[PDB]
């Protein structure tokens, strides 16, 4: 729903690179594949983290209570 | 820019503005908006015996809004029907006229019951919400909906299918049981269904409402045709192979004496049951046995029994072919003698048999107080009805919930009408959606109807069905696919003498077996000369959109006939025509679809596309990729790929796989766990499995672009090594990490609801 | 090649309407029923071709041709709409004599003539 | 192949005109269903045997079939080359609608195409006729094990 | 509201019917593991393939891997999809293998394994059919009043 | 052969399908003298053997009047003449012949008189006639003249009867067998019942793999004994 | 491009002629046309739309005596009974100098062979020991209003033209 | 439909094949099944 | 034999006319045909 802290497969910390990654993409935008070499995802089972993730939280958040 | 490969643009412009739950969307649509004028029309008016001028008629009927009100009611929202358990339904606003003291009064918005409304159609409140009034109400948008909310459970009635009904079918066996079904139905006007059987080489009639069979001689000269060589005209032609087989027949009329119509009509008059009320005699009765009694759906109403006595006959001249050839049999399994009896259809079958409860128990009290004391006291008629109100709420809601459909005027017991809505995942609401049920599932065959049929080829999913004790009894519906609309055919009639055939009243009985003769929904109609040139002329002017689509003409050559079926429950497929070695629908018309203008509808009316039936597929001859197309062709696949259905659209690359493969996974696609809905946190629900980070997968298909899959995910993608290791992954066992279960792969999450109602008491 | 045999069948019968109506002029009292579409254009005012094409009897006289073309066809065309025809019902076996009825006092069965064959036009779709 | 089908279709065209000898057992249609095919069921011979004799040594399937772990040669054969003929029922594919199994082949046919034999491998990908074709003879047996 | 993760039993699958269960939990540092270091979520048998004849399952793992490796997600589509000749295209211009074999190291030993591992992402899901709701066990409890049996 | 196979013979079913009947002949290498045995236990409908089945209505004399041939009796060749398918006409008495009518026309034909509606019945003997069995054995539909695979002829007889074709001369009766268990329990005794049950089971069970020990067979044989 | 224009005329409407089709009577016997049965005794049934054709058959050629008249009460003519059902869009045709004349056919009778005498046959041997319903209990209820027969009419050949000239 | 005596021994469900012959046991376990190469064959 | 009668075009059942000569004659109709020396063909 919200994105993984850690690759699975090494435990590489890709939680910070979500927020930095829709940057890249929406402004100064690029091909989706030299954005995630930019924020430095080698790895292709780190690259699998943030590219095929789904990102369900954003409408989740819009059923809540008012509140 | 365009090319070939990009034809497909027509599948997501079909899905557009059709989906994938329009079978039920559109069946219930058709009954709040059309069923239900014909349900009050054919019962409008209340008679009271007790002093006939207390009459009592409904003008007309309208759910969810007063005619007064300008503004449709407010309903509680789907979801809060959920949580509190109640029924999401719409309120049933007749009107009425009827009569009190010495004047008729209308009255206006009665409230007869409440109507258990569906997802998504006219009358509910999500039709047309634009994603943040889905919010708003709490509802997921990705929701497919076509299904009821009926006591909070969520309940769907599948696709039921039936053989063809008003059609002719041809068995045969060893032992020479050569049997004719014909399942009469006229709704029920009446409901009725003969036979034809040779026994001993001898041709009869059987029917339940008749003592003892008669044969098919004397039967024939109950109809006009009595002439006795044109009887050897009428069903064996000049071949001289059927004449022999039928001559035993001629004797034994004139073994029984019988020989004028009087006299055969007569005959079956002292073989019927069922003498209840007028005591006419055995002529006025014969004479009824013919006029609605035997083949219902072909009433006569005067003096002229032409085209039914032409029907008994083009029968037993099937009979004949069957008895010298063995191998001219009908398949009961083939995808054309089938129908497919929707959601609307179902429930007009159930709203109008507590509609005949309702009038009927209404009747039987409204001269319970006619006939009582206070006369000059009367009584405004309209006290009694919520009386009997809570038994049209209470039938509507008790068929859909059980499933059980106890129909006591039309004589059906079916069970399992209904399923509870599968949430399992997001795939299992939309794949117990497009499901179909058979008639099968209640005496047992060996490959009969679980072979699959080379004829479903884009109509029915050709992996999705179950493994085990139901594998090819359930089946699934493709994407593009159409269910016919039933419509009018008198018009299709009057079509068919304008464009040259000639009557059936004007045509000799010697001559009729050489020339095609048309068959408007199996009923002989007309002789035509040219049948080519006149089949030409009739797609010509459905692909012009005079006469309607899903209106199906094929030349049949063995039976040398042109049959042209319009009647509902067919399955249509999109095809794209083609003419002259060349496929219409150039590459102006694919840049205008994608660029927002000329939308599918304007490709079957500018006539590119068009929608195939099954048996129109035999007149036919398909290419597949537009490299394939020879002059001979006359058609070409939109997109190859939808022949598997929304299920089996989640496999990738599946006609690499093995076949039996494909199937297990539309199975298991079902079982897998992920995402549900965008309320998922808002429900209630009594077991509901959630993924915690589920993650769209890299290899994925069109078909899942398409259903939106890919928004609601059920998997993650694993970084797999495809190696022997440890010995503890032998046969299926995986071996696993535990270090991507500390991150969190696969990690699950179980919620179940626990429902006490803090009942009060009599006491 | 089914088209073809259906082609030239009725080139066969394009002929065979020709000797038949031929031969048929003046033979006093000798009928040929023949089948018309069962609405016809208006005649009042004009219905163009393609308006009576879209949504498919007192009258008073010449209100059509049977034209022969040079090729080996006919057309009847009937105010400005153009059909198409041919000898189309059947060899019929059935004997036909057309008989007229009389009403209530001057009641006769004039039996006028024989059948000779039956034609049928149909609008050319 | 290309010579398999060759001489199925002049076999054919033998046939369409009445000329086919037949055996002391069948009538000339069922005659013709033994000659083609007992010719499509020895191309899974021929072009599986230049297949299994040219899969090097190391190789998986290769193995997994000399031990008699999971494999046969048949499944490797499927794999690579010819997927072959599907049977159903001892027949070909059943007519599925008047005079032909399918509507993409023209009426008439009995030709190899048409009546069943996928050609392409599993590696290669099964044409949606002959997608098809395989589904059948899949449930065939799927409900042959119920 | 219930939270589990995958024990020794509960059901997994690809998508290409080879239904599978949990055998064992492997430490990952007794996974093996290639240059870059990268170590398999799950490992797969070889002899799942032979009997079953799941030859889209090997072209899913390069359209995954050469997809994850290019930035795009590809399509596995019937009758089409992306091709193994090009697939096979993204995947040299990495500089790994055509075929998605990989020189594996193995975690327990050190060694270079004899046999190039076939390598890269599928997709998996989880199944409902878990061992925490099936693993049930009885020894003396009610009976059925009138067969008084259990 | 399938699973039905042997559950047809676990239960003593009177009434199997497919009840082919081997048979061994003394002339294993005379393709002619097979041809001359086949005819003899084949039975031939009189359909076969004639022309045309014809009636004649003359002022006061009604007959069918049937005429066969003698290229078809050499032919297949049968030991057939005009005269005892005349007794096999009798001899059927399914139509209600009074025997003594029939009269016999010159080497090519027989007059089936009749005389008492009397059309009703001569149209049911119309059809009723040439249908008759003329020639062998009522219950045998079929046989197949079979080459084995060292060239020898023994062919597969496919009806019921066994004591017939052990009985017809050219089929030696010692070697000749039958599917049929219970067919073979009433001409052969129990003994060679029990051996059959065990040898018909030894043979349906090995043409699916299934490499059962035969003693597991010989039990079963004997509580069927 | 056409040779030749035939006037395709029309009639008028105040006629209400019918057509017959004697299903039993072949219309060719040596490559001629077969010749009408002769003499009639024909009846009509308004409402019900019946025709009923009395054509006396011949005896002394291949008809019985003993079998007519002593159950039978002596009959030696056939009735053939048929019902006028409409059929629209159907028009006579006579050519007078090359030019058709269309005049609008009411009904078709599609006249098949009737036993009158079996009915008198099944009353008179009983009474020794002794929706579509209503449309033959207004046929039988009916009287059978007699049409005296008129072969030869050659005034309807001018009747049409004297209408067709306006 | 109800239920007699000879309704109570009829069937799969009844007595003697559902009480007599097949019954519930006690002392016993069910569990999904996984392998282990380590631990004997017995 | 499969021969119809004219006029009513029923089945000509042969009879036993006054047990005398043979004639086929129409029932139903007093068609009939006396001294007919007919035959048929069936192969
Ligand atoms: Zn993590
Ligand atoms: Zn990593
Ligand atoms: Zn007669």
């Amino acid at each position: 729903m919200i994105v993984p802290v850690r690759c699975f497969s090494c435990g590489k910390v890709v939680g910070d690179k979500w927020e930095s990654y829709l940057n890249l993409l929406q402004e100064d935008e690029l091909d989706e594949g030299t954005a995630l070499s930019r924020l430095g995802l080698k790895r292709y089972c780190c690259r699998r983290m943030i590219l095929t993730h789904v990102d369900l939280i954003e409408k989740f958040l819009r059923y809540n209570p008012l509140e | 820019i365009n090319t070939a490969q990009d034809k497909w643009h027509l599948l997501p412009a079909f899905l557009k503005v059709k989906g994938l739950v329009k079978q039920h969307l559109d069946s219930f649509n058709y009954f709040v908006d059309t069923d239900l004028k014909k349900i009050i029309k054919a019962n409008q008016l209340i008679l009271s015996d007790v002093d006939p001028e207390f009459y009592l008629k409904y003008v007309d009927i309208r759910v969810g809004k007063k005619s007064s009100s300008s503004t449709k009611d407010y309903l509680t929202p789907p979801h809060e029907c959920r949580l509190r358990d109640m029924t999401y339904s719409a309120p049933i606003y007749v009107d009425i006229e009827y009569t009190r003291g010495r004047n008729i009064i209308m009255h206006k918005d009665v409230e007869i019951g409440r109507m258990p409304i569906m997802l998504r159609s006219n009358k509910c409140i999500l039709y047309d919400a634009d994603e943040s009034k889905m919010a708003k109400l709490n509802e997921c948008p990705l929701d497919p909906g076509g299904y009821f909310i009926v006591n909070g459970t969520e309940k769907v009635i599948l696709v039921q299918e039936q053989l063809s009904k008003n059609r002719i079918i041809v068995e045969a066996d060893e032992k020479k049981g050569i049997v004719q079904a014909s399942v009469t139905s006229s709704t029920h006007e009446r409901k009725s269904k003969t036979y034809v059987i040779t026994k001993n080489g001898k041709i009869y009639l059987k029917h339940n409402s008749i003592a003892e069979e008669i044969p098919i001689a004397i039967v024939l000269k109950a109809c006009g045709i009595l002439s006795d060589l044109e009887i050897m005209q009428l069903v064996c032609g000049n071949d001289s192979s059927y004449q022999d087989i039928f001559a035993v027949n001629l004797e034994e009329s004139s073994k029984l004496d019988i020989y004028t119509q009087q006299q055969a009509l007569e005959y079956i008059g002292a073989k019927v049951k069922t003498m209840r009320r007028q005591k006419l005699t055995i002529l006025q009765e014969g004479i009824e046995a013919i006029a609605t009694t035997v083949i219902a759906h072909l009433t006569v109403e005067a003096l002229d029994f032409r085209e039914k006595a032409l029907y008994i006959a083009m029968m037993t001249r099937r009979v004949v072919m069957a008895m010298y050839n063995p191998k001219m049999i009908d398949d009961r399994d083939y995808v054309g003698n089938k129908r497919l009896e929707l959601a609307g259809q179902l429930i007009s079958l159930l709203f109008e048999d507590l509609f005949k409860k309702f009038n009927n128990d209404f009747k039987l009290s409204i001269d319970k107080v006619l006939k009582k004391p206070n006369r000059a006291m009367e009584y405004d008629a309209l006290l009694s009805i919520n009386v009997h109100s809570n038994n049209i709420t209470s039938g509507l809601n008790r068929a859909i919930s059980t499933g059980n459909w106890s129909l006591k005027r039309f004589k059906m017991e079916r069970a399992g009408v209904t399923h509870v809505l599968s949430r399992l995942s997001y795939i299992s609401a939309l794949g117990m959606m497009t499901r179909i049920s058979s008639q099968f599932e209640k005496s047992r065959k060996v490959s009969g109807p679980r072979a699959l049929q080379p004829s479903q080829f884009g109509m029915l999913c050709t992996a999705d069905t179950p493994e085990g004790e139901a594998c090819g009894l359930v089946k699934n519906l493709a994407l593009m696919t159409h269910i016919t609309t039933d419509d009018e055919e008198e018009p299709i009639k009057k079509l068919c003498y304008v464009l040259g055939v000639e009557d059936i009243t004007l045509i000799d009985s010697a001559s009729l077996h050489l020339n095609y003769g048309v068959y408007l929904n199996g009923t002989l109609i007309g002789s035509i000369r040219f049948p080519t040139k006149f089949v030409t002329q009739f797609r010509h002017l459905r692909r012009t959109g005079k006469v309607s689509e899903f209106i199906s003409i094929y030349s049949n050559s063995h039976q040398m006939a042109v049959h042209i079926a319009t009647d509902g429950g067919r399955i249509c497929r999109p095809l794209i025509i083609v003419s002259d070695g060349q496929s219409r629908v150039k590459d102006i018309h694919l840049r205008k679809l994608l660029d927002g203008e000329l939308d599918f509808d304007d490709f079957l009316k500018l006539g590119l596309v068009e929608y195939l039936d099954v048996n129109e597929e035999n007149d036919s001859y398909i290419a597949l990729y537009e490299k394939d197309i020879v002059p001979s062709m006359t058609h070409l696949e939109i997109e190859p790929f939808t022949i598997l259905g929304a299920v089996a659209g989640l496999i990738p690359y599946p006609h690499h796989n093995q076949s039996p493969r494909n199937t297990y996974q539309c199975a298991m696609g079902k079982q897998a766990i992920g995402a549900i809905a965008y309320n998922q946190f808002k429900r209630i629900d009594t077991l509901l499995y959630l993924m915690t980070y589920p993650q769209q997968p890299m290899v994925k298909t069109k078909t899942i672009e398409l259903i939106d899959y890919d928004k609601l995910p059920a998997g993650q993608n694993a970084t797999v090594a495809v190696m022997s290791y440890s010995g503890y992954d032998i046969e299926d066992a995986l071996v696993l990490n535990k270090s991507s279960i500390d991150r969190g792969f696969g990690r699950c999450e179980t919620r179940r609801k626990t429902t006490t109602v803090l009942k009060r008491y009599a006491n | 090649k089914e088209a073809a045999a259906e082609l030239e069948l009725l080139n066969a019968d394009h002929q065979h309407i020709l000797r038949k109506l031929k031969k048929m002029n003046n033979k006093p009292e000798r009928f040929m029923v023949f089948q018309l579409p069962t609405r016809l254009p208006a005649f009042e005012r004009p219905a163009v071709k393609e308006e009576k094409e879209d949504m498919e009897r007192e009258l008073a006289g010449k209100v059509g041709s049977i034209r022969v073309h040079k090729s080996g066809k006919l057309s009847v065309k009937i105010g400005n709409v153009v059909m198409d025809i041919g000898k189309g019902a059947e060899t019929t076996f059935l004997q036909d004599v057309i008989a007229l009825s009389i009403a209530d006092d001057a009641s006769s069965a004039e039996l006028l003539g024989r059948v000779d064959g039956k034609i049928v036009v149909t609008p050319q779709i | 192949v290309e010579i398999a089908y060759h001489k199925c279709d002049e076999l054919i065209t033998l046939f369409n005109k009445g000329e086919l000898e037949t055996q002391p057992g069948c009538n000339e249609e069922q005659t013709l269903e033994a000659k083609i095919g007992g010719l499509l069921s020895k191309v899974r011979e021929e072009v599986g045997d230049v297949c299994i004799n040219e899969l090097d040594n190391w190789n998986a399937p290769l193995i997994m079939a000399t031990c008699g772990s999971k494999g046969s040669t048949l499944n490797v054969s499927q794999m690579v080359a010819v997927v072959g003929q599907q049977i159903i029922s001892g027949n070909r594919v059943p007519d599925g609608f008047q005079d032909r199994s399918l509507p993409h082949f023209p009426k008439n046919s009995k030709t190899p195409q048409s009546k069943g034999f996928v050609r392409n491998s599993f590696f290669s990908g099964l044409s949606p006729p002959e997608f098809l074709f395989h589904a059948i003879s899949g449930r065939e047996g799927l409900v042959d094990t119920a | 509201r219930q939270n589990r993760r995958p024990e020794l039993g509960d059901k997994f699958s690809s998508r290409h019917g080879q239904k599978g269960v949990c055998g064992i939990i492997v430490k990952q540092e007794d996974m093996p593991f290639n240059d870059q270091g990268i170590v398999p979520d799950i490992i797969m048998n070889p002899h799942g393939f032979p009997s079953r004849m799941t030859v889209g399952k090997m072209i899913e793992l390069i359209s995954g891997k050469a997809g994850v490796l290019n930035g795009t997600l590809e399509y596995g589509t019937c009758f089409g999809g992306s091709k193994l000749e090009d697939m096979s295209k993204i995947l040299v211009d990495q500089g790994f293998n055509y075929s998605g074999k990989d020189m594996l190291y193995s975690g327990i030993t050190g060694e270079c394994l004899q046999a190039y591992i076939f390598f890269g992402p599928i997709y998996y899901q989880k199944l409902k059919h878990m061992v925490l709701d099936k693993m049930h066990a009885r020894a003396r409890g009610p009976r059925a009043v009138l067969t008084r049996q259990p | 052969l399938g699973v039905p196979r042997i559950k047809e013979i676990i239960n003593a079913s009177k009434v199997i399908s497919t009840p082919i009947i081997n048979a061994v002949l003394v002339n294993d290498n005379d393709e002619r003298a097979a041809r001359v045995v086949k005819g003899r236990v084949e039975k031939t409908l009189l359909s076969d053997v004639a022309f045309y089945v014809q009636d004649v209505y003359k002022d006061n004399l009604s007959f069918i009047q049937v005429r066969i041939d003698l290229g078809t009796i050499d032919k297949l060749q049968l030991e057939l003449t005009i005269e005892d398918i005349a007794v096999a006409i009798t001899r059927a008495s399914k139509l209600k012949i009074q025997a003594s009518d029939v009269n016999i026309i010159g080497k090519d034909r027989i007059a089936i008189n009749v005389f008492p509606d009397v059309f009703y019945r001569m149209q049911q003997l119309r059809r009723a006639l040439p249908d008759v069995v003329v020639k062998g054995l009522p219950d045998i539909s079929r046989a197949v003249i079979n080459i084995r695979d060292d060239g020898k002829r023994e062919l597969l007889v496919e009806g019921y009867g066994l004591r017939d074709v052990m009985c017809t001369d050219g089929v030696i009766g010692s070697r000749t067998t039958t599917n049929h268990v219970l067919e073979v329990f009433s001409v052969l005794g129990i003994e060679a019942a029990r051996y059959s049950i065990i040898r018909e089971i030894n043979y349906t069970m090995s043409n699916h793999g299934m490499s059962v020990d035969p003693r597991h067979i010989q039990l079963l044989g004997d509580v069927m004994t | 491009p056409v040779i030749e224009e035939f006037p395709l005329k029309i009639s008028g409407e105040e006629e209400s002629l019918h057509v017959f089709q004697y299903a039993n009577r072949p219309r060719l016997v040596g490559r001629k046309p077969a010749e009408h049965p002769f003499i009639s005794a024909a009846r009509y049934k308004p409402k019900s739309h019946l025709w009923e054709i009395d054509i006396p058959l011949d005896e002394q050629a291949f008809y019985n005596k003993d079998k007519a008249e002593s159950e039978w009460n002596g009959v030696n003519v056939q009735t053939l009974k048929g019902v006028g059902v409409e059929n629209n869009g159907q028009y006579a045709a006579f050519v007078k100098d090359m030019q058709v004349y269309l005049v609008p056919i009411e009904r078709v009778a599609q006249l098949k062979p009737f036993f009158k005498y079996i009915d008198d046959a099944n009353v008179t041997r009983k009474q020794e020991d002794a929706g579509s319903l209503l449309a033959h209990k207004v046929a039988d209820e009916e009287a059978n209003i007699e049409l005296t027969w008129a072969e030869g009419t050659f005034e309807q050949f001018k009747d049409t033209i004297v209408k067709e000239a306006e | 439909p109800i239920r007699g005596f000879c309704q109570r021994l009829k069937g799969k469900q009844g007595r003697f094949r559902g009480n007599l012959s097949g019954k519930r046991v006690d002392f016993s376990g069910r569990t999904v099944i996984s392998p282990d190469p380590n631990l004997s064959i017995d | 034999m499969l021969s119809f009668c004219p006029s009513c075009n029923n089945m000509l059942l042969i009879t036993s006319g006054d047990s005398g000569v043979y004639t086929l004659a129409c029932r139903s109709c007093p068609y009939e045909f006396p001294i007919e020396g007919i035959e048929i063909y069936d192969r």
